C-alpha cells in the first residue's frame, strides 16, 4: 500500500471569477468531506481538474 | 551560385531601406504570419526594432535620411525575425494539412 | 492480443428468473473484491401529484434500518464487515446497492432483500428526514446545474409526470405520511420490477441460490405479475427563463426529444454528440481541441463550460446541451452551439465520425470500470434493454455509424423542430424564442 | 486466459519499467517520477505546478497541435496527477492506439521545449485552475497545514503562490525537468501491454540520464498554527502530529488506527457506528458537523490527526471532543474488536479501491518507483492484521504526547487555540 492514494471520457468541470475571488447544511451533505489523506491534483488535456 | 550572391548586395543597396537604418526584417508588410512571429520576438529585440521604425518615420516625415556612416551595411544587417517567422508558417502549414485530412 | 480479440475474451453475463418474477443476472471476474444490488424500475414519473417525492423518502430511510433488526443493529452490522452501502433514485430508476468482499456476496443479499421488503419506516425516524430532506432541497436549490435540468424537464414535458423533480415538493415532503411511504414501496418495490445485479468474483449458481432464499413471496394473481406500462408524457416546444441578475453566471440548457432506450438511433446520436463534445475552463487541449465548439469556445471566450447529453428514457427522451457563460458571451455561445448542431444535419465529415466513434467506444469502455459501475451496467441493462448488450455488440453498432448516417439521424431529430429552453441566471442577452427557434435551420 | 503475471524488469541506467496484462480492451499507460513541490525552494516555487499544467506545450517530437489533435484522434486521452513529492503522466486508450498515444507521452516527459511564448501565454492559467481547486475549503486548509507543520519540503504549497503567478521562466522549468526527470527516479508502468513491448519503447528511447540530481532537504517538523478568519458559516479545523513515513514500520498502526476512529461514512447518509471520534462527537454537539482520522504516509515524514467541519459556534465542542476521542484511545480505550473491524475495513477499503484501472495502475506504480517490486496482496493484509492492540493504542499516544501543528478556516471566533487543546 504505498500509494499515495490508498492511505492518503468522464470527469465534470466547473467555473469561477477572478480579481479577488470566485451549500452544506446537514451532516449529510458534509460527511465524507474531512481530507481523507494527503491532497492530489490533476489536469487534464481532455477533461475536468481533479483533487483531493 | 556566389555570384547572384553579388547581386544580393546589389539589390540590397539599391532599395536603399538601410538609408533609413532599417534592418531587412523590419521593411516586412505585417499579414497574419509576420504578426504572430513579431508576438514571440523576445522584448529586447521588439524593442530595438520599434526605435528603429519609429526612427525612420521621423525620417520619413522629415524628407531627410542618415548620414551615410550610420547606414546598415549588407552583412551586418540582422535578419532577427526570419526565424520565428519561418515557423509560425511551419506550424500554420501542419495545422492546414492535417485539417484537410 | 487485439482489441478485437479482448472484446470477446469478457465473461458472458449470465441471467436467471425466478418464480416471483424478479431477475438475477451477474458478470464474474477474478476479483476478491464485489457489488450487488437491486435496480429498481421505479422513480419520480410513477409518482402523482400528491406522492412525490415517496421514492426519495423512502430512499431516505432504506438504510435506517429494517424490522428484522433496527438502525444500530443494521448498521453496525454493515460497517463492521467493511461493505459499502449506498443508493440512489431518478425518475424513471431507483436501485440500492453494496460493495464487499466476494466471500459476504450471501450475507449482503440478505441484506439487500430485508431492506426492499421489510424496510422499518419507524415513524421517529420519518420526522427527522422530513427536516433532512428540507435542508438538501435548499441546498441542491443552490445547484444551478441541476436547477436548470429540473426547469428543462418542468418545461419540456409540462403537465405530465415527467415534468416533476425526483426529490419532490415542499408541501410533500412536509405531509407525506407512515402509509404512502409504505404504500409506495408495496405498490412498486416488486419482483418482475426488479433485477438483482452482481459483479465481481462471485458465482452466478452461488448467488441466484441466495436469492430463492430471500427473495420468498411468490404472486397468485395475474395483476401481481404484470409490468404497467406508464402513460406516454407529451413533449413541448417552449421555454422558462428564471432571471436573476445577482448570479455570478448564466446557466443555458436547450434541448429536442430524444427516442427512448430501445431505439438504435440512440447510437447515432450519442456518436453525434462525441464530435460535438464537451469543454470546461480547465482542458489543456485549449484551442486545439477537435471540437469545433470548443475551439471557438477559446477562442472567443464564450463559456465556463459546455456539454452535450443524450438522456434516455423508457419511450421519450432529451437531446441537447447546455452551457454556463458570463452574461455578456451568452448570445455569441447560442450562436455557435446551434451552429454545430445545424453543420450535423448538413456537414458532418467521415474525418469527424471516425474520432466520435473512437472517443465513444473508449467511453463505454469506461463506463465498466469497477464493480460498481458494471452491476451499474447490468442492472440499467435489463431494465431498459431486457437484456445485456455486450461491448462487443455496441461496438459493431458504433462502427456501422458512417457521415451520411449522423446527417440524417440529426436531421430527422433536430432539424427545423421546436425546442425546450431552459435558462437561469443573467440571461437578458439571451432572447426571444423566436429567434432560437429561427437557429433551428438553415446550416 | 486472464490468469496472467507481473513482470518488472529494471534496465541499465536505473529506469524500472512493471508491466501487466488483464486483456483488458484499453490500456492505461503512465510516467511516475519523484519529483513534485517539495523540491522546489524560495527562489522557484509553484514552477512544480506550471510544469503540471505545461504538458501540453510543443515538444521535440511533437506540436502543441499534434498532440491535442492526435490523442483525440484515437480517443485517448492525457493527465497529468502530482502530489507533493510524485507527479504521474498517464495516457489511455483503446489497445490498438497504445502505440500511437506512447509517442505523446515519451514527447511530453522526456523532450518538453518550455518555449518562451507558449510559457508566458500558460502561466495566467495557474490563476484559473487554483481557483477552481480552492473552491473546496478542503483544499485551502490542507496548504496552510503543511505550512504549519514543516519549515521545508513540504511546507511548499502545491499550487503555485500568487505572487509567483507570471514570474516563472522557461529556465525554471527546464533546470526543474533536467534535476528531477532522471531516469532513476523514474517508472514506466503500465497495464494492458504486453511486458516485452513497454520494455521495447523504454529503452530504444527514453533519454534524459541517470542519478537523481537535485535532492530535497529532508523536511523539518515545525508545529505551527495557521488560522484564516474568512466569515464562512462552516469552520474547517485540522490537527495533527508527524507519523509514520511511507512503508515504515510503525506506518499501518496508524492506518488502522484510523480506522478505529472512524476514516469516512459507509452507508449513504448513515451514522457511522464503527466510528468512535464521530460517535463521540456527536455525543457532544447538536448540529451538523462531520469529524474524521486524517492520515497521510511522505517519503521521510508523516502526518496523523483529525479533521473536522462545523457551525462556527459549536466548534469548540466538536474539536475538545474530537480530542478527549483521541486521549481515551491513547488509555488502552481500544477493545481487541475494534481493532478486528479496522483490520478487515481496511483491507477491504484497499482492496475494492484496485477495481479502477487508475487505482491499480497507481497501485503497481507507486511501488514499482519508492520500492523495485510488487508486494503480494497477501503480504499486504498479512503485514496490516500483525498490527497489536499496542501498536494501535501507542499510535494513539504518539499523538497525544507528540508536539501538535494545527490549521484552522472560517469564522473562528470560537474555535481554540493549539495551546487550549
Amino acid at each position: 500500500m504505498l500509494s499515495v492514494a490508498a492511505r492518503s471520457x468522464x470527469x465534470x468541470x466547473x467555473x469561477x471569477x477572478x480579481x479577488x475571488x470566485x451549500p452544506l447544511l446537514c451532516r449529510e451533505s458534509m460527511s465524507g468531506r474531512s481530507a481523507r489523506r494527503d491532497l492530489v491534483a490533476g489536469i487534464s488535456l481532455n477533461a475536468p481538474a481533479s483533487v483531493r | 551560385g556566389r555570384l547572384m550572391d553579388r547581386i544580393r548586395k546589389w539589390y540590397y543597396n539599391a532599395a536603399g531601406f538601410n538609408k533609413y537604418g532599417l534592418m531587412r526584417d523590419d521593411t516586412l508588410y505585417e499579414d497574419d504570419d509576420v504578426k504572430e512571429a513579431l508576438k514571440r520576438l523576445p522584448e529586447d529585440l521588439y524593442n530595438e526594432r520599434m526605435f528603429r521604425i519609429k526612427r525612420a518615420l521621423d525620417l520619413s516625415l522629415k524628407h531627410r535620411i542618415l548620414p551615410k556612416e550610420q547606414w546598415v551595411k549588407y552583412e551586418e544587417d540582422k535578419p532577427y525575425l526570419e526565424p520565428y517567422l519561418k515557423e509560425v508558417i511551419r506550424e500554420r502549414l501542419e495545422r492546414e494539412a492535417w485539417n484537410k485530412k | 492480443a487485439t482489441y478485437a480479440q479482448t472484446l470477446q475474451n469478457i465473461p458472458e453475463t449470465n441471467v436467471t428468473t425466478l418464480d416471483n418474477g424478479l431477475r438475477v443476472a451477474s458478470e464474474e471476474s477474478s476479483q476478491p473484491t464485489c457489488t450487488v444490488g437491486v435496480w429498481i424500475g421505479a422513480g419520480s414519473r410513477y409518482e402523482n401529484e400528491k406522492n412525490n417525492g415517496a421514492g426519495y423518502f423512502v430512499e431516505h430511510l432504506a438504510f435506517k434500518g429494517t424490522k428484522k433488526r433496527p438502525c444500530a443493529a443494521f448498521e453496525k452490522e454493515v460497517e463492521s464487515m467493511g461493505a459499502h452501502f449506498n443508493g440512489y433514485t431518478s425518475r424513471e430508476q431507483t436501485a440500492f446497492y453494496i460493495k464487499a468482499l466476494s466471500k459476504d456476496m450471501p450475507k449482503v443479499v440478505e441484506l439487500l432483500a430485508d431492506v426492499v421488503q421489510n424496510c422499518a419506516l419507524e415513524e421517529s425516524q420519518i420526522e427527522k428526514e422530513r427536516g433532512v430532506i428540507l435542508q438538501e432541497l435548499k441546498e441542491m436549490d443552490n445547484d444551478m446545474t441541476n436547477v436548470t435540468f429540473d426547469y428543462l424537464h418542468a418545461t419540456a414535458f409540462q403537465g405530465t409526470a415527467l415534468a416533476r423533480t425526483v426529490e419532490g415538493t415542499t408541501e410533500n415532503i412536509k405531509h407525506l405520511t407512515r402509509a404512502d411511504l409504505a404504500s409506495y414501496i408495496d405498490t412498486h418495490f416488486k419482483a418482475p420490477r426488479m433485477v438483482l445485479a452482481a459483479a465481481g468474483g462471485i458465482s452466478h449458481k452461488e448467488l441466484v441460490d441466495a436469492a430463492r432464499q430471500h427473495f420468498s413471496g411468490v404472486s397468485f394473481t395475474y395483476k401481481e405479475d404484470a409490468v404497467p406500462i406508464l402513460p406516454r408524457c407529451r413533449f413541448t416546444g417552449s421555454e422558462i427563463r428564471a432571471r436573476d441578475d445577482a448570479l455570478p453566471v448564466a446557466h443555458v440548457a436547450l434541448a429536442v426529444e430524444g427516442p427512448g432506450w430501445a431505439d438504435p438511433d440512440n447510437v447515432v446520436l450519442h456518436v453525434a454528440n462525441a464530435i460535438i463534445g464537451r469543454y470546461d475552463r480547465t482542458f489543456g487541449g485549449g484551442k486545439h481541441l477537435s471540437s469545433r465548439l470548443a475551439a471557438l469556445a477559446v477562442e472567443h471566450k464564450l463559456c465556463h463550460s459546455f456539454q452535450t447529453f443524450n438522456t434516455s428514457y423508457s419511450d421519450t427522451g432529451l437531446f441537447g446541451f447546455h452551457f454556463v457563460a458570463d452574461p455578456l458571451s451568452i448570445d455569441d455561445m447560442m450562436f455557435c452551439a446551434q451552429g454545430e448542431w445545424m453543420r450535423l444535419c448538413t456537414s458532418t465529415t467521415e474525418s469527424e465520425v471516425k474520432r466520435a466513434k473512437n472517443h465513444l467506444r473508449s467511453a463505454m469502455v469506461a463506463q465498466l470500470d469497477g464493480t460498481t459501475p458494471v452491476c451499474e451496467t447490468i442492472g440499467s441493462h435489463l431494465l431498459n434493454y431486457g437484456r445485456r448488450i455486450s461491448l462487443e455488440e455496441w461496438d459493431s453498432r458504433i462502427s456501422a455509424v458512417d457521415a451520411r448516417m449522423v446527417r440524417d439521424v440529426c436531421s430527422k431529430y433536430i432539424y427545423d423542430k421546436c425546442p425546450a429552453l431552459a435558462a437561469v441566471g443573467p440571461i437578458e442577452q439571451l432572447l426571444d424564442y423566436n429567434r432560437i427557434r429561427s437557429g433551428m435551420y438553415w446550416i | 486466459p486472464g490468469a496472467e503475471d507481473l513482470e518488472i524488469t529494471k534496465l541499465p541506467n536505473g529506469l524500472i519499467i512493471a508491466s501487466l496484462e488483464n486483456f483488458s480492451p484499453a490500456s492505461r499507460i503512465g510516467v511516475f517520477i519523484k519529483a513534485g513541490s517539495r523540491y522546489e525552494t524560495t527562489a522557484n516555487l509553484g514552477t512544480a505546478h506550471l510544469l503540471r499544467l505545461a504538458s501540453p506545450l510543443t515538444t521535440k517530437g511533437a506540436s502543441s497541435f499534434r498532440i491535442t489533435r492526435g490523442i483525440e484522434a484515437v480517443g485517448g486521452s492525457l493527465s497529468v496527477y502530482s502530489t507533493r513529492e510524485k507527479m504521474t503522466y498517464c495516457v489511455e486508450c483503446l489497445r490498438d492506439h497504445v502505440d500511437t498515444v506512447m509517442e505523446y507521452l515519451l514527447n511530453v516527459t522526456t523532450a518538453p521545449e518550455f518555449r518562451p511564448w507558449e510559457v508566458t501565454d500558460l502561466q495566467p492559467q495557474l490563476k484559473v485552475d487554483k481557483a477552481v481547486a480552492f473552491q473546496s475549503p478542503q483544499v485551502g486548509v490542507l496548504e496552510n497545514l503543511h505550512a504549519a507543520a514543516y519549515k521545508t519540503a513540504l511546507a511548499n504549497p502545491l499550487y503555485c503562490p500568487d505572487y509567483r503567478i507570471g514570474k516563472i521562466t522557461s529556465e525554471q522549468l527546464h533546470h526543474f525537468v533536467q534535476n528531477n526527470f532522471t531516469s532513476a527516479r523514474m517508472a514506466l508502468v503500465g497495464i494492458g501491454v504486453k511486458h516485452s513491448d513497454l520494455k521495447q519503447v523504454a529503452e530504444q528511447f527514453l533519454n534524459i540520464r541517470s542519478g537523481a540530481g537535485t535532492s530535497s532537504a529532508k523536511a523539518t517538523y515545525w508545529g505551527g498554527e495557521i488560522r484564516e478568519q474568512n466569515g464562512h458559516s462552516l469552520v474547517h479545523a485540522a490537527v495533527v502530529t508527524e507519523g509514520a513515513a511511507v512503508g515504515s514500520a510503525e506506518a499501518n498502526a496508524f492506518s488502522v488506527l484510523q480506522h478505529v476512529l472512524g476514516a469516512g461514512p459507509l452507508i449513504k447518509r448513515g451514522s457511522s457506528v464503527t466510528s468512535k471520534l464521530y460517535q463521540g462527537v456527536a455525543k457532544a454537539t447538536t448540529q451538523p458537523f462531520d469529524a474524521s482520522a486524517f492520515n497521510v504516509n511522505y517519503s521521510d515524514s508523516g502526518l496523523f490527526g483529525f479533521y473536522t467541519i462545523s457551525q462556527a459556534a459549536h466548534a469548540g465542542e466538536v474539536i475538545r471532543a474530537a480530542m478527549n476521542q483521541l486521549k481515551a484511545a491513547a488509555q488502552g480505550g481500544v477493545t481487541e474488536e475494534d481493532v478486528t473491524k479496522a483490520k478487515n475495513q481496511l483491507k477491504a477499503t484497499y482492496l475494492m479501491s484496485v477495481e479502477t484501472a487508475q487505482g491499480l495502475l497507481n497501485e503497481i506504480g507507486s511501488e514499482a518507483l519508492l520500492s523495485g517490486t510488487h508486494t503480494a496482496p497477501s503480504v499486504v493484509a498479512q503485514k496490516i492484521d500483525s498490527v497489536t492492540s499496542a501498536d494501535v493504542v501507542n499510535a494513539a499516544k504518539k499523538f497525544v504526547s507528540g508536539k501538535k501543528s494545527m490549521a484552522a478556516s472560517g469564522d473562528l471566533g470560537s474555535t481554540p487555540f493549539l495551546d487550549e487543546l
